[PDB]
Protein backbone atom coordinates (compact mmCIF):
# COMPACT_ATOMS: atom_id res chain seq x y z
CA UNK A 1 0.00 0.00 0.00
CA UNK A 2 0.95 3.62 -0.22
CA UNK A 3 -1.04 6.56 1.08
CA UNK A 4 -0.89 9.39 -0.50
CA UNK A 5 -0.78 12.84 0.44
CA UNK A 6 -4.23 13.50 -0.87
CA UNK A 7 -5.62 10.94 1.71
CA UNK A 8 -6.10 8.00 -0.97
CA UNK A 9 -4.64 4.64 -0.94
CA UNK A 10 -2.81 3.20 -4.41
CA UNK A 11 -1.42 -0.27 -4.18
CA UNK A 12 1.38 -0.99 -5.86
CA UNK A 13 1.07 -4.71 -7.18
CA UNK A 14 4.66 -5.55 -7.53
CA UNK A 15 8.11 -4.07 -5.88
CA UNK A 16 11.10 -6.05 -6.88
CA UNK A 17 14.50 -5.41 -5.50
CA UNK A 18 17.64 -6.78 -7.43
CA UNK A 19 20.78 -6.53 -5.27
CA UNK A 20 24.06 -8.26 -4.66
CA UNK A 21 26.72 -8.95 -1.74
CA UNK A 22 30.71 -8.63 -2.31
CA UNK A 23 32.50 -11.96 -1.19
CA UNK A 24 34.55 -10.57 1.14
CA UNK A 25 31.26 -9.37 3.34
CA UNK A 26 29.69 -13.17 3.73
CA UNK A 27 31.55 -13.98 6.60
CA UNK A 28 29.85 -10.86 8.77
CA UNK A 29 26.53 -10.90 6.93
CA UNK A 30 25.90 -14.37 7.90
CA UNK A 31 27.16 -13.55 11.06
CA UNK A 32 25.41 -10.21 12.14
CA UNK A 33 21.67 -11.67 10.53
CA UNK A 34 22.06 -15.14 9.64
CA UNK A 35 21.52 -16.03 6.08
CA UNK A 36 17.79 -14.24 6.25
CA UNK A 37 19.79 -10.93 5.48
CA UNK A 38 17.81 -10.17 2.97
CA UNK A 39 14.17 -10.34 4.77
CA UNK A 40 15.71 -8.43 7.63
CA UNK A 41 17.21 -5.59 5.55
CA UNK A 42 15.65 -5.10 2.62
CA UNK A 43 11.76 -6.58 2.22
CA UNK A 44 10.88 -5.46 5.83
CA UNK A 45 11.56 -2.14 5.22
CA UNK A 46 10.01 -1.54 1.58
CA UNK A 47 6.72 -0.99 2.66
CA UNK A 48 7.79 1.71 5.14
CA UNK A 49 9.82 3.59 2.41
CA UNK A 50 7.46 3.53 -0.12
CA UNK A 51 4.73 4.90 2.53
CA UNK A 52 7.29 7.29 3.83
CA UNK A 53 7.51 8.85 -0.54
CA UNK A 54 4.34 8.72 -0.89
CA UNK A 55 2.75 10.24 2.13
CA UNK A 56 5.03 13.42 0.77
CA UNK A 57 3.03 13.44 -2.61
CA UNK A 58 0.06 13.51 -4.29
CA UNK A 59 -1.96 10.73 -6.60
CA UNK A 60 -1.02 12.31 -9.78
CA UNK A 61 2.64 13.04 -9.09
CA UNK A 62 3.39 9.14 -8.10
CA UNK A 63 1.17 7.48 -10.12
CA UNK A 64 1.84 9.62 -13.34
CA UNK A 65 4.65 12.33 -13.32
CA UNK A 66 7.00 10.87 -10.29
CA UNK A 67 7.01 7.37 -11.63
CA UNK A 68 9.63 7.57 -13.22
CA UNK A 69 11.72 8.30 -9.82
CA UNK A 70 9.50 6.02 -7.22
CA UNK A 71 12.27 3.69 -8.14
CA UNK A 72 15.56 5.65 -7.50
CA UNK A 73 14.37 7.46 -4.76
CA UNK A 74 13.19 3.80 -3.20
CA UNK A 75 16.82 2.77 -3.88
CA UNK A 76 18.61 5.23 -2.50
CA UNK A 77 16.46 5.15 0.69
CA UNK A 78 17.29 1.66 1.30
CA UNK A 79 21.00 1.89 -0.15
CA UNK A 80 21.59 4.41 2.69
CA UNK A 81 20.83 2.17 5.57
CA UNK A 82 22.16 -0.75 3.92
CA UNK A 83 25.58 1.01 3.48
CA UNK A 84 25.76 1.95 7.23
CA UNK A 85 24.35 -0.87 8.55
CA UNK A 86 25.90 -4.10 6.56
CA UNK A 87 28.82 -2.83 4.51
CA UNK A 88 29.29 -4.48 1.45
CA UNK A 89 25.49 -5.49 0.25
CA UNK A 90 24.01 -3.16 -2.49
CA UNK A 91 20.99 -2.70 -4.08
CA UNK A 92 22.16 -2.57 -7.81
CA UNK A 93 18.20 -2.11 -9.46
CA UNK A 94 14.66 -1.11 -8.01
CA UNK A 95 11.49 -1.69 -10.05
CA UNK A 96 8.02 -0.98 -9.24
CA UNK A 97 4.50 -1.53 -11.31
CA UNK A 98 2.31 1.23 -12.17
CA UNK A 99 0.03 1.84 -8.37
CA UNK A 100 -3.66 0.80 -8.52
CA UNK A 101 -6.14 3.75 -8.31
CA UNK A 102 -9.88 3.58 -7.46
CA UNK A 103 -12.28 2.96 -9.61
CA UNK A 104 -13.72 6.47 -9.34
CA UNK A 105 -10.52 8.18 -10.24
CA UNK A 106 -9.77 5.38 -12.90
CA UNK A 107 -13.13 6.58 -14.50
CA UNK A 108 -12.52 10.13 -14.57
CA UNK A 109 -8.98 9.44 -16.27
CA UNK B 1 34.34 -14.58 -25.98
CA UNK B 2 32.23 -12.64 -23.09
CA UNK B 3 30.09 -15.82 -22.42
CA UNK B 4 32.23 -16.83 -20.22
CA UNK B 5 32.49 -14.20 -18.02
CA UNK B 6 28.55 -13.31 -18.80
CA UNK B 7 27.68 -17.27 -17.32
CA UNK B 8 29.81 -16.55 -14.57
CA UNK B 9 28.35 -13.08 -13.12
CA UNK B 10 24.43 -14.58 -13.85
CA UNK B 11 23.55 -17.84 -14.16
CA UNK B 12 23.06 -19.33 -17.42
CA UNK B 13 19.50 -17.97 -17.45
CA UNK B 14 21.22 -14.42 -17.83
CA UNK B 15 18.40 -12.85 -20.40
CA UNK B 16 15.72 -12.81 -18.14
CA UNK B 17 17.29 -11.09 -15.24
CA UNK B 18 18.74 -9.18 -17.85
CA UNK B 19 16.33 -8.07 -20.56
CA UNK B 20 12.79 -8.88 -19.62
CA UNK B 21 12.60 -7.87 -16.37
CA UNK B 22 13.47 -4.63 -16.97
CA UNK B 23 11.52 -4.43 -20.22
CA UNK B 24 8.05 -3.45 -18.46
CA UNK B 25 9.54 -1.14 -16.17
CA UNK B 26 11.77 0.62 -19.02
CA UNK B 27 8.27 0.72 -20.87
CA UNK B 28 5.78 2.37 -17.92
CA UNK B 29 9.02 5.13 -17.70
CA UNK B 30 8.67 6.15 -21.70
CA UNK B 31 5.21 5.40 -21.18
CA UNK B 32 4.80 8.23 -18.28
CA UNK B 33 6.33 10.68 -20.23
CA UNK B 34 4.46 10.66 -23.35
CA UNK B 35 0.15 11.18 -23.89
CA UNK B 36 -1.96 8.41 -25.35
CA UNK B 37 -2.10 10.19 -29.09
CA UNK B 38 2.22 10.14 -29.04
CA UNK B 39 2.32 6.80 -27.95
CA UNK B 40 -0.49 5.32 -30.09
CA UNK B 41 0.03 7.12 -33.27
CA UNK B 42 2.71 9.65 -33.67
CA UNK B 43 5.87 8.62 -31.47
CA UNK B 44 4.63 4.81 -32.01
CA UNK B 45 8.05 4.57 -34.41
CA UNK B 46 10.50 5.92 -32.15
CA UNK B 47 9.42 3.36 -29.01
CA UNK B 48 11.89 0.41 -30.43
CA UNK B 49 14.74 2.77 -30.50
CA UNK C 1 -19.30 20.49 14.74
CA UNK C 2 -20.46 24.18 14.03
CA UNK C 3 -16.95 25.75 14.04
CA UNK C 4 -16.04 23.54 10.96
CA UNK C 5 -19.20 24.31 8.81
CA UNK C 6 -18.52 27.72 9.46
CA UNK C 7 -15.33 26.85 7.11
CA UNK C 8 -17.29 25.02 5.06
CA UNK C 9 -19.74 27.55 4.34
CA UNK C 10 -17.57 30.03 4.27
CA UNK C 11 -15.85 28.58 1.12
CA UNK C 12 -18.95 27.35 -0.43
CA UNK C 13 -20.06 31.00 -0.35
CA UNK C 14 -16.58 32.30 -1.56
CA UNK C 15 -17.20 29.81 -4.64
CA UNK C 16 -20.49 31.08 -5.09
CA UNK C 17 -18.66 34.83 -5.51
CA UNK C 18 -15.88 33.81 -7.80
CA UNK C 19 -18.44 32.34 -9.97
CA UNK C 20 -20.93 35.83 -10.03
CA UNK C 21 -17.56 37.58 -10.87
CA UNK C 22 -16.39 35.87 -14.11
CA UNK C 23 -20.20 35.62 -15.23
CA UNK C 24 -20.41 39.19 -14.73
CA UNK C 25 -16.65 39.49 -16.79
CA UNK C 26 -18.02 37.62 -19.47
CA UNK C 27 -21.22 39.82 -19.84
CA UNK C 28 -19.00 42.78 -19.50
CA UNK C 29 -17.15 41.53 -22.81
CA UNK C 30 -19.88 40.28 -24.60
CA UNK C 31 -21.32 44.01 -24.03
CA UNK C 32 -18.25 45.00 -25.91
CA UNK C 33 -18.28 43.20 -28.48
CA UNK C 34 -22.25 44.06 -29.22
CA UNK C 35 -21.39 47.52 -29.00
CA UNK C 36 -18.97 47.58 -31.22
CA UNK C 37 -21.15 45.92 -33.68
CA UNK C 38 -23.68 48.43 -32.68
CA UNK C 39 -21.07 51.13 -33.72
CA UNK C 40 -20.73 49.38 -37.05
CA UNK C 41 -23.78 49.67 -37.76
CA UNK C 42 -24.67 52.94 -37.06
CA UNK C 43 -21.80 53.80 -39.46
CA UNK C 44 -23.65 51.80 -42.41
CA UNK C 45 -27.01 53.11 -41.69
CA UNK C 46 -25.24 56.99 -42.48
CA UNK C 47 -24.06 55.54 -45.41
CA UNK C 48 -27.48 54.12 -46.41
CA UNK C 49 -29.55 57.89 -45.40
CA UNK D 1 8.99 9.68 18.13
CA UNK D 2 7.98 5.82 19.01
CA UNK D 3 11.38 4.97 18.95
CA UNK D 4 12.77 7.94 21.00
CA UNK D 5 10.37 7.98 23.41
CA UNK D 6 11.37 3.45 23.78
CA UNK D 7 14.97 4.59 23.71
CA UNK D 8 14.56 7.46 26.24
CA UNK D 9 12.54 5.00 28.57
CA UNK D 10 15.70 2.24 28.48
CA UNK D 11 18.53 3.64 28.37
CA UNK D 12 18.35 4.07 32.21
CA UNK D 13 16.45 1.18 33.28
CA UNK D 14 17.80 -1.33 31.24
CA UNK D 15 21.02 -0.30 29.79
CA UNK D 16 22.67 -2.43 26.89
CA UNK D 17 18.63 -3.03 24.91
CA UNK D 18 19.12 -0.73 22.14
CA UNK D 19 16.06 0.07 19.70
CA UNK D 20 17.29 -0.13 16.18
CA UNK D 21 14.73 0.73 14.33
CA UNK D 22 10.86 0.97 14.42
CA UNK D 23 8.39 0.61 11.25
CA UNK D 24 4.46 1.76 11.15
CA UNK D 25 1.52 0.84 9.09
CA UNK D 26 -0.71 3.51 7.51
CA UNK D 27 -3.33 4.30 10.25
CA UNK D 28 -7.03 2.54 9.26
CA UNK D 29 -9.14 5.81 9.01
CA UNK D 30 -12.20 5.75 9.15
CA UNK D 31 -15.20 4.75 6.10
CA UNK D 32 -17.56 7.97 6.50
CA UNK D 33 -14.15 9.85 6.67
CA UNK D 34 -12.12 7.39 4.08
CA UNK D 35 -14.80 8.27 1.58
CA UNK D 36 -14.43 12.26 1.66
CA UNK D 37 -10.60 11.99 0.67
CA UNK D 38 -11.82 9.86 -2.43
CA UNK D 39 -14.10 12.54 -3.18
CA UNK D 40 -11.59 15.20 -2.87
CA UNK D 41 -8.72 13.15 -5.25
CA UNK D 42 -12.14 12.86 -7.92
CA UNK D 43 -12.87 17.04 -8.05
CA UNK D 44 -9.16 16.95 -8.86
CA UNK D 45 -9.40 14.89 -11.92
CA UNK D 46 -12.55 16.87 -12.52
CA UNK D 47 -10.69 19.96 -13.20
CA UNK D 48 -8.78 18.28 -15.78
CA UNK E 1 -16.91 11.70 13.83
CA UNK E 2 -19.10 14.64 12.15
CA UNK E 3 -16.69 17.17 13.57
CA UNK E 4 -13.91 15.16 11.54
CA UNK E 5 -16.47 14.75 8.31
CA UNK E 6 -16.07 18.22 8.05
CA UNK E 7 -12.59 19.17 8.25
CA UNK E 8 -12.50 16.88 5.02
CA UNK E 9 -15.54 18.70 3.79
CA UNK E 10 -13.32 21.82 3.32
CA UNK E 11 -10.67 20.25 1.59
CA UNK E 12 -13.28 19.07 -1.11
CA UNK E 13 -14.85 22.57 -2.03
CA UNK E 14 -11.15 23.98 -2.07
CA UNK E 15 -11.05 21.68 -5.27
CA UNK E 16 -14.81 21.95 -6.17
CA UNK E 17 -14.30 26.18 -6.49
CA UNK E 18 -11.47 25.47 -9.09
CA UNK E 19 -13.92 22.96 -10.97
CA UNK E 20 -16.54 25.37 -11.16
CA UNK E 21 -14.07 28.37 -11.85
CA UNK E 22 -12.85 26.44 -15.32
CA UNK E 23 -16.85 25.79 -16.04
CA UNK E 24 -17.88 29.13 -16.12
CA UNK E 25 -14.31 30.41 -18.27
CA UNK E 26 -15.56 27.71 -20.76
CA UNK E 27 -19.02 29.33 -20.87
CA UNK E 28 -17.71 32.63 -20.90
CA UNK E 29 -15.24 31.49 -24.10
CA UNK E 30 -18.36 30.37 -25.80
CA UNK E 31 -20.21 33.35 -25.16
CA UNK E 32 -17.74 35.10 -26.48
CA UNK E 33 -17.11 33.31 -29.79
CA UNK E 34 -21.30 33.82 -30.31
CA UNK E 35 -21.17 37.21 -30.10
CA UNK E 36 -18.37 37.44 -32.01
CA UNK E 37 -19.71 35.26 -35.08
CA UNK E 38 -22.94 37.26 -34.40
CA UNK E 39 -20.74 40.65 -35.30
CA UNK E 40 -19.69 39.18 -38.45
CA UNK E 41 -22.73 37.91 -39.49
CA UNK E 42 -24.41 41.57 -39.11
CA UNK E 43 -21.51 42.96 -41.06
CA UNK E 44 -22.41 41.00 -44.11
CA UNK E 45 -26.18 41.59 -43.76
CA UNK E 46 -25.00 45.79 -43.21
CA UNK E 47 -22.95 45.18 -46.25
CA UNK E 48 -26.20 43.37 -48.47
CA UNK E 49 -27.99 46.25 -47.12
CA UNK E 50 -26.13 49.40 -48.82
CA UNK E 51 -25.96 47.53 -51.98
CA UNK E 52 -30.14 47.22 -51.37
CA UNK E 53 -30.08 50.68 -51.48
CA UNK E 54 -27.91 51.31 -54.00
CA UNK E 55 -30.36 48.97 -56.22
CA UNK F 1 -37.77 13.36 40.29
CA UNK F 2 -38.85 16.24 37.90
CA UNK F 3 -37.23 18.79 40.01
CA UNK F 4 -33.87 17.17 39.69
CA UNK F 5 -34.69 16.83 35.71
CA UNK F 6 -35.36 20.63 35.79
CA UNK F 7 -31.61 21.16 37.22
CA UNK F 8 -30.06 19.37 34.47
CA UNK F 9 -32.16 21.05 31.80
CA UNK F 10 -30.61 24.29 32.54
CA UNK F 11 -27.12 23.04 31.53
CA UNK F 12 -28.26 21.31 28.15
CA UNK F 13 -30.15 25.22 27.99
CA UNK F 14 -26.40 26.71 28.86
CA UNK F 15 -24.73 24.55 26.02
CA UNK F 16 -27.40 25.21 23.23
CA UNK F 17 -26.80 28.70 23.61
CA UNK F 18 -23.12 28.72 22.51
CA UNK F 19 -24.10 25.91 19.83
CA UNK F 20 -27.14 29.06 18.49
CA UNK F 21 -24.38 31.45 18.79
CA UNK F 22 -22.04 29.51 16.49
CA UNK F 23 -24.97 28.90 14.07
CA UNK F 24 -25.90 32.50 13.56
CA UNK F 25 -22.75 33.77 13.61
CA UNK F 26 -22.01 31.38 10.77
CA UNK F 27 -24.64 32.46 9.13
CA UNK F 28 -23.85 36.42 10.01
CA UNK F 29 -20.56 35.57 7.91
CA UNK F 30 -22.38 33.73 4.78
CA UNK F 31 -24.74 36.84 4.35
CA UNK F 32 -21.51 39.49 4.77
CA UNK F 33 -19.71 37.49 2.14
CA UNK F 34 -23.13 37.24 -0.13
CA UNK F 35 -23.04 41.25 0.18
CA UNK F 36 -19.72 41.38 -0.74
CA UNK F 37 -20.09 38.98 -3.85
CA UNK F 38 -22.92 41.67 -4.65
CA UNK F 39 -20.81 44.92 -4.59
CA UNK F 40 -18.05 43.53 -6.63
CA UNK F 41 -20.48 42.00 -9.51
CA UNK F 42 -22.40 45.36 -9.48
CA UNK F 43 -19.00 46.75 -9.42
CA UNK F 44 -18.09 45.31 -12.77
CA UNK F 45 -21.77 45.96 -14.12
CA UNK F 46 -21.34 49.73 -13.85
CA UNK F 47 -18.17 49.79 -15.61
CA UNK F 48 -19.83 47.97 -18.46
CA UNK F 49 -22.46 50.35 -18.45
CA UNK F 50 -20.01 53.60 -18.71
CA UNK F 51 -18.40 51.85 -21.56
CA UNK F 52 -21.72 50.98 -22.82
CA UNK F 53 -22.74 55.05 -23.00
CA UNK F 54 -18.92 56.24 -24.35
CA UNK F 55 -20.24 53.93 -27.26
C1 LIG G 1 28.31 -6.56 11.62
O1 LIG G 1 28.03 -5.90 12.82
C2 LIG G 1 29.12 -5.18 13.36
C3 LIG G 1 28.72 -4.70 14.74
O2 LIG G 1 27.54 -3.94 14.65
C4 LIG G 1 29.50 -4.06 12.40
O3 LIG G 1 30.62 -3.33 12.84
C5 LIG G 1 29.86 -4.67 11.06
O4 LIG G 1 30.13 -3.69 10.09
C6 LIG G 1 28.71 -5.54 10.55
N1 LIG G 1 29.08 -6.18 9.32
C7 LIG G 1 28.20 -6.51 8.35
C8 LIG G 1 28.80 -7.17 7.13
O5 LIG G 1 27.00 -6.30 8.44
C1 LIG H 1 31.35 -9.46 -14.41
O1 LIG H 1 31.45 -8.63 -13.28
C2 LIG H 1 32.69 -7.95 -13.18
C3 LIG H 1 32.79 -7.30 -11.82
O2 LIG H 1 34.02 -6.62 -11.71
C4 LIG H 1 32.78 -6.95 -14.34
O3 LIG H 1 33.98 -6.22 -14.31
C5 LIG H 1 32.76 -7.74 -15.64
O4 LIG H 1 32.74 -6.90 -16.76
C6 LIG H 1 31.53 -8.64 -15.70
N1 LIG H 1 31.62 -9.51 -16.85
C7 LIG H 1 30.58 -9.83 -17.64
C8 LIG H 1 29.27 -9.22 -17.22
O5 LIG H 1 30.66 -10.56 -18.61
C1 LIG I 1 19.69 -3.73 36.69
O1 LIG I 1 19.14 -3.02 37.77
C2 LIG I 1 20.08 -2.30 38.53
C3 LIG I 1 19.40 -1.74 39.76
O2 LIG I 1 18.54 -0.70 39.38
C4 LIG I 1 20.70 -1.21 37.64
O3 LIG I 1 21.71 -0.50 38.32
C5 LIG I 1 21.35 -1.87 36.43
O4 LIG I 1 21.85 -0.93 35.53
C6 LIG I 1 20.32 -2.74 35.71
N1 LIG I 1 20.91 -3.41 34.59
C7 LIG I 1 20.24 -3.76 33.48
C8 LIG I 1 21.04 -4.46 32.41
O5 LIG I 1 19.04 -3.54 33.34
Amino acid sequence: PCGTSGGVMIYIDRIEVVNMLAPYAVFDIVRNYTADYDKTLIFNKIHHELNQFCSAHTLQEVYIELFDQIDENLKQALQKDLNLMAPGLTIQAVRVTKPKIPEAIRRNF
Amino acid sequence: NAVYDIVKNYTADYDKALIFNKIHHELNQFCSVHTLQEVYIELFDQIDE
Amino acid sequence: IAAQKQKVVEKEAETERKKALIEAEKVAQVAEITYGQKVMEKETEKKIS
Amino acid sequence: NLKLALQQDLTSMAPGLVIQAVRVTKPNIPEAIRRNYELMESEKTKLL
Amino acid sequence: ELMEAEKTKLLIAAQKQKVVEKEAETERKKAVIEAEKIAQVAKIRFQQKVMEKET
